[PDB]
């Protein structure tokens, strides 16, 4: 009966944060889902309506319900400009869904595809990937839960979390699953009629759960996974053994939930553990682990690098919290005082969510927006406060 | 008269209850709030010199100059193994080779409007519930009045002299819940900050 000591402990912390927002933070938006999301990514686009105090963007949302019907979401934050303040506690329109198709299970991930943002891949709890094409379907739902996945992709006998679209090779999508397979899908050419699609190549590689998959972001035939196996692995597709990668890393002390490759790197990634810990690679040599990102009190499920930023990461796991790190700090001189709140390398602390965080998405957008979702039903949109990476 | 517990000691406890809570897992940095500024020694521009790609170079060489039916799924709750709900040298360990004159403050504590028990801390600008050293007079209000918020704190200047008037806060009380698994809310968007 800790948990429930543990409860009012949490609800204390979390009016202590609410109480210093304004004092970490140049924007805080919370949000109460109807329903809670697994899943979480900003779309590329932005409206920026002529003469407006704010901007239209757009986020690829989930359901997960408890004996309900679920929905692939697209809802819409209005975001606001430089010179512009605006202030509220909704009564006004700032976040809204505006498209809620039929799905058929709770939405694990979804995913939209770069070279069509229309078209979203998804994880369900079935064994089955889905790909729809928002476009191709009502911004309001057909009561009948009739879901219609444009695309249906068999491959994996299990659900899965990872999912991935090639950037440099349009329709090929990789899926990770508990049934220790990743699935390669090829939608572009043979898109067709026929609405379901079998695996091009499946990888049997690991030795338990596949946790995450990711596509390179240069190499088109270069991916990385990483499973339970406590390992991370990667792959060349244009290889003909389908069981054995190019490397096979020891990556972790525990279970390897996520991958992420650096957007400005061709040899950074880094890797998020249930060992709570970040780990740091470098693709020129895998047998030297760069760094260990130590400061989690718990499992890791997310680990995202910032569009914006070279040096800058953010991790968010089952401690309630995403910590956002800078490697540019990594070993740098701290007084006692500045030793006291964490590492060097450590830049930021996300205190503003209640319960585990599920998924999030920094905003392609708006340099260090962030989108993180919780499974208290909680979205958040926030952005530290500019002096804290920032020098006048 | 020593009724003034029945008022403070509870909050004085919650918080240092949270004292050893947080020093555990962080709600932020103390360092990275705009009040406590000056705890952050360090700056922001070795980041337009810094090239990710030079990392392992350096890590080389470091290396070198060495001679209802709920079952809770591990990443979600569905509404042995899997556990069942009823009511109705290796690369794998840590690596972390690029790390390697006193003024008197008085505190007067207020009960019943009225009723002051007088303690100084001139053990500079210290938190009396959490310990802190909020080093600065300014920083030391804001973490007072922000992160003890069970309390109302007023600033009191004097030559003789400076004192924080403590009292009882009487208006106290997106929150955590009693939830199996997925739970319906009632949609609700609220602007907690927006700065220009
Ligand atoms: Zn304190």
């Amino acid at each position: 009966f800790d948990d429930a000591v543990e409860e009012r402990v949490i609800n204390e912390e979390y009016k202590i944060w609410k109480k210093n927002t304004p004092f970490l933070y140049d924007l805080v938006m919370t949000h109460a889902l109807e329903w809670p999301s697994l899943t979480a990514q900003w779309l590329p686009d932005v409206t920026r309506p002529e003469g407006k105090d704010f901007s239209i963007h757009r986020l690829v949302l989930g359901t997960h319900t408890s004996d309900e019907q679920n929905h692939l979401v697209i809802a819409s934050v209005q975001l606001p400009n430089d010179d512009a303040q605006f202030d509220a506690s909704h009564v006004s329109g700032k976040i809204e869904i505006e498209i809620k198709i039929n799905h058929e299970g709770e939405v694990n991930r979804a995913r939209y595809m770069p070279q069509n943002p229309c078209i979203i891949a998804t994880k369900t709890p079935s064994s089955d990937v889905l790909v729809f094409d928002y476009t191709k379907h009502p911004s309001k739902p057909d009561p009948s839960g009739e879901c219609n996945p444009d695309l249906r992709l068999r491959g994996h006998q299990k659900e899965g979390y990872g999912l991935s679209w090639n950037p440099n090779l349009s329709g090929h999508l990789l899926s990770a699953s508990d049934d220790h397979t990743i699935c390669l899908w090829d939608i572009s050419a043979v898109p067709k009629e026929g609405k379901v699609v079998d695996a091009k190549t499946i990888f049997t590689g690991h030795t338990a759960v596949v946790e995450d998959v990711s596509w390179h972001l240069l190499h088109e035939s270069l991916f990385g996974s990483v499973a339970d196996d406590q390992k991370l692995m990667i792959w060349d597709t244009r290889s003909n053994n389908t069981s054995k990668p190019s490397h096979s890393v020891d990556a972790h002390t525990a279970e390897v939930n996520c991958l992420s490759f650096n957007p400005y790197s061709e040899f950074i990634l880094a890797t998020g553990s249930a060992d709570k810990t970040v780990a740091l690679w470098d693709l020129r040599n895998l047998k030297l682990k760069l760094h260990s990102f130590e400061s989690h009190k718990d499992e890791i499920f997310q680990v995202q690098w910032s569009p914006h930023n070279e040096t800058i990461l953010a991790s968010s796991g089952t401690d309630r919290r995403l910590n956002v790190w800078d490697l540019s700090k990594i070993g740098e001189e701290q007084s006692p005082e500045d030793a006291e709140d964490g590492p060097p390398e450590l830049l930021f602390i996300h205190g503003g969510h209640t319960a585990k965080i599920s998924d999030f998405s920094w905003n392609p957008n708006e340099p260090w927006v962030i989108c993180s979702v919780s499974e208290d039903n909680i979205m958040q949109v926030w952005q530290m406060a500019e002096n804290i990476y920032n020098d006048e | 008269h020593e009724l003034f517990l029945q008022a403070f000691e509870k909050p004085t406890q919650i918080y240092r209850f949270l004292r050893t809570r947080n020093l555990i897992a962080p709600i932020f940095l103390h360092r990275t709030l705009t009040y406590m500024s000056h705890r952050n020694s360090r700056t922001n521009i070795k980041r337009k010199t810094f090239k990710v790609d030079d990392m392992l170079s350096k890590v080389e060489k470091m290396k070198g100059e060495q001679e209802v039916k709920v079952c809770h799924k591990k990443r979600k709750d569905v509404s042995s193994h899997m556990v069942k709900s009823y009511s109705l040298k290796s690369t794998a360990p840590i690596a972390k080779p690029l790390a390697t004159q006193k003024l008197r403050i008085f505190y007067q504590f207020l009960y019943n409007n009225n009723t002051r028990q007088q303690t100084e801390a001139r053990d500079d600008l210290h938190c009396p519930w959490c310990t802190l050293n909020c080093r600065k007079l300014y920083s030391l209000l804001k973490h007072l009045k922000l992160c003890h918020s069970r309390f109302i704190f007023n600033y009191v200047y004097h030559p003789k002299g400076a004192r924080i008037d403590v009292s009882i806060n009487e208006c106290y009380d997106g929150f955590a819940f009693s939830r199996n698994g997925p739970v319906k809310r009632t949609p609700i968007t609220h602007i907690l900050v927006c700065r220009p």
